[PDB]
Parts: C-alpha cells; sequence; structure tokens
C-alpha cells in the first residue's frame, strides 16, 4: 500500500500511465476496511483529479480506478460526500453512465447512489442534473433477466436512494418517472431487488394521501401482500412498512389493502420473533381499526381480535402501546356489537394491567378506550356488569389511584369513570 | 383517528 | 443509506 504523499506524487507527474498506478493504489487504499484515510486524501487535494480522471475516455482503466475511489469518498459522512459534490463529480458520474464497460457505468450508478442518499437536497441535485434518464436507460429491456444480478442490484439501490428522504419528498415528476421501472422491480425475483425495492415503496408511500394515491394507482398493493408473507426478514420488513404506511390513507386506499388480502398474514405478523415485525404489524392494525364500520368487521372476520388481546397481554411495551391505540380506535369506531366482541375476547384484564405504566399517553389512550366501552355498556344498560369486571381485575385500584397523577388530561378521565361508573 | 407515524 | 466499495 502507497502513501498518501507517493500518491500526490504519482498524480502531479502529467504521466498519464503514472497517474493511473497512483489512482489504483488510492482506491486499494480507500478499500481497506481498517481506517479508510478519506480525510488525508481530501487534504491532499486529490477529489478534483479524480474527477478530471472520469473523462478520460482514451483510458477507460483510469476512469474506473478514479470513479471507483470516489465511490468509497462519497460513501462516509456528509461532509466526505459534500467534498466529493463539491469536486464537481455529479455531472462527471452521469456521463459515466453512457459507458461501453458495464464496470465503469455501474460504479457510476453506485457513486450517484451514495450522493443522492446524502439527503434531500443531493438527490434534488441529482435529479437536477438529470441522471433519472439515463439510469431508467440502463434497465430498458423486455426482460430483467438479461442483465447481470450485481448490476441490476445497483441500479434498484441507487433508485431507491432517488425516492428515499422527507423535507421535502423527491419531485412528483420524478416518482412518476421512476414508478412504472418500479414496480417492474418489484416483480422481478431476486430478494435484494425486492427488498430494496420494497424500500422504494415504503419511501414513496410515507407521506400524505396524494403520495399513497400515486403508487396505490400501480396496482403494487397485491405484490406488497405477496411480500408481505415472504420467508426472508429483508423483504417482509420494507413490505410491512409499505403497507403500514398505505393504510394510513383514505378508507378506500386502507380498502384495497384488505381487499389484496393482506389480513389473512396478520396472525403470523402478530406473532412474529422480530420485535420490530410485531410493533409495525400492530401499529398497521390500528389504523385498520380506526377504519369504517365494515372494515372493523374485516378484522373481526379474520379471528384478530384474539391476536389483539395477545399482543396487548404480553409484548415489547412498544408493541402494546400500538396496541392499546388498536383498541382505542376499534371502540371508537366500533358498533355496539363489535365492542361487545371485544370484550368477550378478554380485552378489559389486560387493559388493566397496562395502567401501572409508567408512559403518560398510553394511561390516556387506555381511559379512552374504558370510555368507550362504558359508552356501549350504557346503550345496553349493562354499566354495572362493566364495573363489576373493571372492579376483579384490580383496575378500579387503578382507575382510583389515577386521579393524583399529576397530568390534567388523567385526572379528569378518572373522576369522570369514578363519578358515572363507581360511585 | 389515522395516526401518521 | 450509503454503501462502500
Amino acid at each position: 500500500n502507497w502513501s498518501v504523499e507517493d500518491i500526490v506524487k504519482g498524480i502531479n507527474s502529467n504521466n498519464l500511465e503514472s497517474q493511473l498506478q497512483a489512482t489504483q493504489a488510492a482506491r486499494k487504499l480507500l478499500s481497506r476496511e481498517k481506517q479508510p484515510p478519506i480525510d488525508n486524501i481530501i487534504r491532499a487535494g486529490l477529489i478534483p483529479k479524480f474527477v478530471s480522471f472520469l473523462g478520460k475516455t482514451d483510458c477507460s482503466p483510469i476512469q474506473f480506478e478514479s470513479a471507483w475511489a470516489l465511490t468509497n469518498i462519497a460513501s462516509g459522512t456528509s461532509e466526505q460526500t459534500k467534498a466529493v459534490v463539491d469536486g464537481g463529480a455529479i455531472p462527471a458520474f452521469i456521463s459515466l453512465l453512457a459507458s461501453p464497460h458495464a464496470h465503469i457505468s455501474e460504479q457510476a450508478v453506485w457513486a450517484l447512489g451514495n450522493i443522492a442518499g446524502d439527503g434531500s437536497a443531493f438527490r434534488d441535485l441529482v435529479i437536477k442534473h438529470g441522471a433519472i434518464d439515463p439510469l431508467l436507460a440502463l434497465l430498458a429491456v423486455p426482460d430483467l433477466s438479461t442483465l447481470a444480478c450485481g448490476y441490476l442490484r445497483n441500479l434498484t439501490w441507487t433508485l431507491s436512494n432517488l425516492c428515499r428522504n422527507k423535507n421535502p419528498a423527491p419531485p412528483l415528476d420524478a416518482v412518476e418517472q421512476i414508478l412504472p421501472t418500479l414496480v417492474r422491480l418489484l416483480h422481478h425475483n431476486d430478494p435484494e431487488v425486492l427488498a430494496d425495492s420494497c424500500w422504494a415503496i415504503s419511501y414513496l408511500t410515507d407521506g400524505p394521501n396524494e403520495r399513497i394515491e400515486m403508487v396505490v394507482k400501480k396496482g403494487v398493493v397485491p405484490q406488497l401482500v405477496k411480500l408481505l408473507g415472504a420467508t426472508e426478514l429483508p423483504i417482509v420488513t420494507p413490505a410491512l412498512r409499505a403497507i403500514g404506511n398505505i393504510v394510513t390513507g383514505t378508507d378506500e386506499q386502507t380498502q384495497k389493502v384488505i381487499d389484496a388480502g393482506a389480513l389473512a398474514v396478520f396472525p403470523s405478523l402478530l406473532t412474529n420473533p422480530k420485535t420490530n415485525i410485531q410493533k409495525e404489524a400492530t401499529w398497521t392494525m390500528s389504523n385498520i381499526t380506526a377504519g369504517r364500520q365494515d372494515q372493523i368487521q374485516q378484522v373481526v372476520n379474520h379471528g384478530l381480535v384474539p391476536f389483539l388481546v395477545g399482543v396487548l397481554s404480553k409484548a415489547d411495551f412498544k408493541t402494546q402501546k400500538e396496541a392499546a391505540w388498536a383498541i382505542t380506535n376499534y371502540t371508537s369506531g366500533g358498533t355496539v356489537e363489535q365492542i361487545v366482541y371485544l370484550v368477550h375476547c378478554g380485552i378489559i384484564e389486560p387493559l388493566m394491567n397496562l395502567l401501572s405504566a409508567k408512559d403518560t399517553k398510553i394511561i390516556q389512550v387506555i381511559l379512552d378506550a374504558i370510555s368507550n366501552i362504558f359508552q356501549a355498556a350504557e346503550k345496553l344498560g349493562e354499566t354495572e356488569k362493566l364495573s363489576i369486571m373493571i372492579e376483579e381485575c384490580g383496575g378500579l385500584d387503578k382507575i382510583e389511584a389515577l386521579q393524583r397523577h399529576e397530568n390534567e388530561s388523567v385526572y379528569k378521565a378518572s373522576l369522570n369513570l369514578i363519578e358515572k361508573y363507581f360511585s | 383517528g389515522r395516526r401518521t407515524r
């Protein structure tokens, strides 16, 4: 391995072959695992030279070595990615996308993915320089199976970075231009391509209903539900995130998730050994139980109420809090019969046990659910039985003790429950 | 309601 | 986010 001084000496030689050998030495330095001297290379002023080498069409080896060196610098901190951008690398890398050498074109795809992945500013700057058209042109083949596997994975990952980040979200016209190609990748049978395609879809659905509608209006929901039942965790995780984002939109958008058969996967999702899967699946359920009464009935018909009782009874606390939200949304919009069925499944006891949690909001969420269930019992004239049930679980002790909680939203709800149904 | 998060 | 080669 060369020293930085010897690399600088070789690059300043104005001997193209000496510059090639020095650039390759810099690339090997930047490719080591333990502490690549990225800042030393930047401080030596080598980035503008590397960028100049990207345009030497007659010497494709130095194009590849400098692109690889710049890619490793752009993969570091935001200051290091900025130094690559400040060297003029964005238009130079976009020109390299048309290289007849696949390994050079792939290196440009890789570098632009690192630059765009820094944040919304560099993402939009890459788009302004016109990267989308040559990127999509590399995928303009009738069957993606004819492309090299690693080449296709790099293009998918880079496209997903162009869909990533908010404040602001990517430009609408850029999303519309990318979506048809993204849908192709979402149907390609390669685990890495599927994972990164799902991540891109999860980014595009993380926004207002207009953004969700753009994705739904491509027919990807059935494929997302199919990927939701995959065996690879790197696929289920972004697929579930995308589904969870879609059910935060309108009730019609939520209905297409249900029509695609998503609720049949949730018995295994709500009992998944991975904590994050259970949390996001319960979060997804909370936004479905916030829908119409016929959609709440879909949750009931798929046998998912006992699974919500289970998650509320025993899970990580963050998952249990998502379950409390699911119950409050359920009891807020459900019919009297649906609320009675929820109590019959045993929701009361695990609901009262969580009134001992230190989190303030979950106490308010539970007290709202208890209030909604009493209103269903008032319509049936069965408030006395519910008060007994809440009593025998030890819940009356907690509702009574919650009157000297400091938060003012808790004593009001606790006192109003004590007055109206107990005292 | 829906809790975007 | 970003991958090194």
